[PDB]
RNA sequence: CAAGACGGACCAGAGCGAAAGCAUUUGCCAAGAAUGUUUUCAUUAAUCAAGAACGAAAGUCGGAGGUUCGAAGACGAUCAGAUACCGUCGUAGUUCCGACCAUAAACGAUGCCGACCGGCGAUGCGGCGGCGUUAUUCCCAUGACCCGCCGGGCAGCUUCCGG
């Protein structure tokens, strides 16, 4: 089962690696985007609320997502990392790159590295008070 | 400093000073006399004039009103006068 | 064979040009990879190559190069190029607190304190490093390292004087089995 | 139980004619359940692709939106929907010392695709400045919008989305905007950043055919 | 084949290359490096030593001045070069050679002398560095004797008299390209580039020139006909009253004026070097800072550290809670 | 697709305003400082009890609208005694229109006008004098830089003027 590709030229999906504050997810999609191959969750693989966000989690999301991506015939894979974005953080944090350095481990050609979180160009009111956030 | 001639300015400094804050005052401006490059009319005109002046015999405009001095246009001659 | 790009600033040109063997050595030595500096578009280029020992070496290159372009020193991502798990957490300022202005200024102030001596204090509890950007903080470490040195910067700049602090960070070192 | 991507089939979908490399790549789709028709599902996707995957020689900062709008047997031809930057261009081009003049247009060409038109334009330090600052005037900075629009207005105007393209591909939209601004302030790095599509004619065959080949 | 110290530095094992290898002892026995003086008490010994002779020192000084190097030269310096001369003269003809060499002939550009071309990583517009370039990365590399120097004043000396000279490539080399810096007040050039302040009238006025030495004893050095390079800026300024004791710090105004000693603790200039085999087995990745010191609380920095900020005109506006230390 | 909101990065010890305050594009409307003048009036001025306009945020009346946030409030966690911290939801409010209130660490914790007493070079606006580079060498002026000078400003550094 898969695409009906020579050995020479590779397929392309598209990976959104997006690691919020709380775990981490895996949409691997074709480069058009609509449909979904492939989406491993942080709770999908540690059975602990507290390792959700874990680097040990994204490593494991991004071996599963690998290995269905061998399973159906991916080769290659472009990179959209993501951060909660909007009012919240916009950086990436660690579970993106670890799921990014898993997937790169794997065997796995990487394309296109784009940081694609949702940056607002002015932003509504922030989620915490005037005294603040986070402790 | 605690060694200076009040009374006798050097010219080059008294002309470095603003207009109002020489020792005498005189103005930075004069009165040119313009030539149009058409006409042999003389015109007397005011260094920093405000308003557009026209020649009388040639009714053509001999300067510009900008922020400062008055710009002429190309081909007119000046002389200082005085 | 594939390759990374990534930026430099106006900013960080003359560091770059200064360590840049320091910088190739270990790239081209260790890792076996091409590297350049694009001046055109001002971005440093690595790409694999035949001689190339393993896949994510890449990674870890890109990694040591953007934690140098980010404001660390040299060996602080070297350590990046040996070590495993290491990150690289950053965040505003203002993400946490809405500030304007000059107070703004002052919680820069005191993530840096006297003689920048506060910021090396966390350095020494939490064993990260930190990077203040004008606006921004950068923290390379271990993933619980950089959430303790995360909850002291907070901590630092929502008001909370260096004594406090010192005393929590502590605190939690102490119960963090190290 | 059942694998549902047994039930898939794999599509090529190809770049228009405007472009040196044809195959952008292979499209899932699901089967024709007899209700639902395979064609119809992929008929409104939107395909990201960057100009090196497009062009050998050219530049990796541009992205093109692509508009599939036809199905000929496990093939896909695409239409032109819109053109954007990247995000970490963009994030390099702002620096701080320096102004940077934004504009924009609502333009119809042609044959009938009214467009979108951004434009940014950064003021450049230049060769013997000692300044720290290279800001321009509110006057010089309007100046320079006007002429952006201008000319963006006439070069859209008279042309059609092959001519168009064939312009956005090599950018001369943005030399000619900084040939033409170098009388009121040197500017340093003016692209087109964004063409948005607000509206499309009635679809068509012969034209599709006539864009691709 | 007379061997200079920049070949011992870099471990240059042209022992094989060479026949004739004479070298001096104050050009070997200075090196505080612990791995050469390893490697010393390895390497095969036939290599032997030879002592110049004071009439060719003498005359080597003579033309060397004459050359405009003279205070860039050192002693051992001008024993290297009058052992290879005593010995050039010594087995080959003395017509070879030709003294009170050529004049110097001007021709500037409009490039900044900061442009950073002829640096291995970096390319304009292909120029990669791969691990098969990591060992060809040495200079600009192009029968019987010849020198293994690596300074550039050494080069251009034994270039303009005419001898042949190679690098740690075996091959000898044709043109000498490098810069010099050159004082703009009193037009006296000097070979070192680490100096900032001129040795003749002692002002911090020193700036770069790029110099050219072909194989033929010609020389031509490039100016920047740039206005950025030769502007007085950041250059007057209201200085400080001078401060005295153990803790004052001064504008840096002369060369050799006495500054108090403030220096770092043995903690605070320990640099982490990660591939040491027991590096893993460290409690924490890095070096921890040093912050208990007396160093640490008088704000002490090192010497590289804020090279920028010098840098900035001191007539300017600075962030508003900012201290320039 | 729609809804209300907000004008990030550029954004600086930069600018404007009597202050509170003011940051998307374009058009219109009426003002304003400064600079330049060998223009005009010829003391028309300074500070100002009484009196009069503006006046952050929060709050109150009548209308519209409610995207986010959100006091109160509802739950959920947490305890020798917790009833503040934390998490989810959410009312008034936060938005606009027309009426009210005249209060802030409404701060330079420093009345306004005028004179004199050290220095320096950066910046914003205006004016003056200039070798040169630039608009692919521009055919003339003009914009951008570069070098000085003067006037009004936002500021900085230095000093055993003296306090
Ligand atoms: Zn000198």
């Amino acid at each position: 089962l898969g695409p009906q590709v020579a050995e020479g030229e590779n397929v392309f999906g598209v990976c959104h690696i997006f690691a919020s504050f709380n775990d981490t997810f895996v949409h691997v999609t074709d480069l058009s985007g609509k449909e979904t191959i492939c989406r491993v969750t942080g709770g999908m693989k540690v059975k602990a609320d507290r390792d959700e966000s874990s680097p040990y989690a994204a490593m494991l999301a991004a071996q599963d997502v690998a290995q269905r991506c061998k399973e159906l015939g991916i080769t290659a894979l472009h990179i959209k990392l993501r951060a909660t974005g909007g009012n919240r953080t916009k950086t990436p944090g660690p579970g993106a790159q670890s799921a990014l350095r898993a997937l790169a481990r794997s065997g796995m050609k990487i394309g296109r590295i784009e940081d694609v979180t949702p940056i607002p160009s002015d932003s509504t009111r922030r989620k915490g008070g005037r005294r603040g956030r986070r402790l | 400093p605690l060694a200076k001639d009040l009374l006798h300015p050097s010219p080059e400094e008294e002309k470095r000073k603003h207009k109002k804050k020489r020792l005498v005052q005189s103005p930075n401006s004069y009165f040119m006399d313009v030539k149009c490059p058409g006409c042999y009319k003389i015109t007397t005109v005011f260094s920093h004039a405000q308003t557009v002046v026209l020649c009388v015999g040639c009714s053509t405009v001999l300067c510009q009103p900008t922020g400062g001095k008055a710009r002429l246009t190309e081909g007119c001659s000046f002389r200082r006068k005085q | 064979e594939e390759t990374r790009k990534i930026p430099v600033p106006a900013n960080r040109y003359t560091p770059l040009k200064e360590n840049w063997m320091k910088i190739f050595t270990p790239i081209v030595e260790h890792l076996g990879l091409q590297i350049r500096f694009n001046l055109k578009s001002r971005n440093v280029e690595i790409r694999t190559c035949k001689e190339t020992k393993d896949v994510s070496a890449l990674t870890k290159a890109a990694d040591f190069v953007k934690a140098f372009i980010l404001g660390f020193q040299v060996e602080d991502a070297l350590a990046l190029i040996r070590l495993d798990d290491l990150f690289l957490e950053s965040f505003e300022i203002t993400d946490v607190k809405p500030l304007k202005g000059d107070h703004l200024s002052r919680a820069i102030g005191r993530i840096a304190g006297k003689g920048g001596k506060t910021k090396f204090t966390i350095e020494n509890v939490t064993r990260t490093r930190i990077v203040l950007a004008d606006v921004k903080v950068h923290i390379l470490g271990s993933f619980q390292n950089i959430k303790m040195a995360r909850t002291a910067i907070c901590n630092l700049i929502l008001g909370n004087p260096p004594s406090k602090v010192y005393g929590n960070i502590r605190a939690v070192a102490s119960r963090s089995a190290d | 139980v059942v694998d549902p991507f047994s039930k898939k089939d794999w599509y090529d979908v190809k770049a228009p004619a405007m472009f040196n490399i044809r195959n952008i790549g292979k499209t899932l789709v699901t089967r024709t359940q007899g209700t639902k028709i395979a064609s119809d599902g992929l008929k409104g996707r939107v395909f990201e692709v960057s100009l090196a995957d497009l062009q050998n020689d050219e530049v990796a900062f541009r992205k093109f939106k692509l508009i599939t709008e036809d199905v000929q047997g496990k093939n896909c031809l695409t239409n032109f929907h819109g053109m954007d930057l990247t995000r970490d261009k963009m994030c390099s081009m702002v620096k701080k010392w320096q102004t940077m003049i934004e504009a924009h247009v609502d333009v119809k060409t042609t044959d009938g695709y009214l467009l979108r038109l951004f434009c940014v334009g950064f003021t450049k330090k230049r060769n013997n400045q000692i300044r720290k600052t290279s800001y321009a005037q509110h006057q010089q900075v309007r100046q320079i919008r006007k002429k952006m629009m201008e000319i963006m207005t006439r070069e859209v105007q008279t042309n059609d989305l092959k001519e168009v393209v064939n312009k956005l591909i090599p950018d001369s939209i943005g030399k000619d905007i900084e040939k033409a601004c170098q009388s009121i302030y040197p500017l340093h790095d003016v692209f087109v950043r964004k063409v948005k599509m607000l509206k499309k004619p009635k679809f068509e065959l012969g034209k599709l055919m006539e864009l691709h080949g | 084949v007379v061997a200079d110290a920049g070949a011992f530095l870099r471990h240059a094992a042209l022992q094989d290359i060479g026949k004739n290898i004479y070298t001096i002892r104050e050009v070997v026995t200075e090196i505080r490096d612990k791995a050469t003086r390893r490697r010393l008490a390895v390497l095969p010994y036939e290599l032997r030593f030879k002592e110049p002779l004071p009439e060719y020192v003498r005359l080597v000084t003579e033309f060397s001045k004459k050359t405009g190097d003279y205070p860039s030269l050192s002693a051992t310096d001008i024993q290297v070069l009058a052992l290879t001369y005593q010995l050039e003269a010594e087995f080959v003809g003395v017509s070879h050679l030709k003294q009170e060499p050529q004049k110097v002939k001007v021709s500037s550009s409009i490039q900044h002398p900061e442009t950073p071309l002829h640096i291995s990583g970096f390319h304009l517009p292909g120029g990669w560095i791969t691990p098969s370039n990591i060992k060809q990365i040495q200079q600009e590399l192009e029968v019987r004797v010849g020198c293994l120097t690596t300074d550039f004043a050494m080069q251009n000396v034994l270039l303009q008299m005419g001898l042949h000279v190679l690098a740690v490539n075996g091959m000898l080399i044709r043109e000498a390209r490098s810069y010099i810096l050159r004082c703009h007040g009193c037009f006296k050039t000097t070979s070192d580039m680490s100096r900032v302040f001129c040795s003749h009238c002692g002002n911090k006025t020193l700036k770069k020139v790029s110099v050219t030495v072909s194989d033929d004893g010609t020389l031509h050095m490039h100016f920047s006909r740039n206005p950025k390079v030769l502007n007085p800026r950041g250059l007057r300024y209201s200085l400080p009253t001078p401060k005295g004791g153990k803790y004052a710090i001064n504008p840096h105004l002369t060369e050799d004026q006495r500054f108090p000693q403030l220096r770092l603790s043995q903690k605070a200039r320990q640099k982490t070097n990660v591939f040491a085999p027991d590096y893993i087995a460290g409690v924490s990745p890095f070096v921890e800072n040093d912050i208990s010191s007396r160093s640490a609380t008088l704000q002490v920095r090192d010497s590289t550290l804020g090279a920028g900020r010098r840098r900035l005109n001191p007539n300017a506006s600075r962030k508003k809670f900012v201290k320039k230390r």
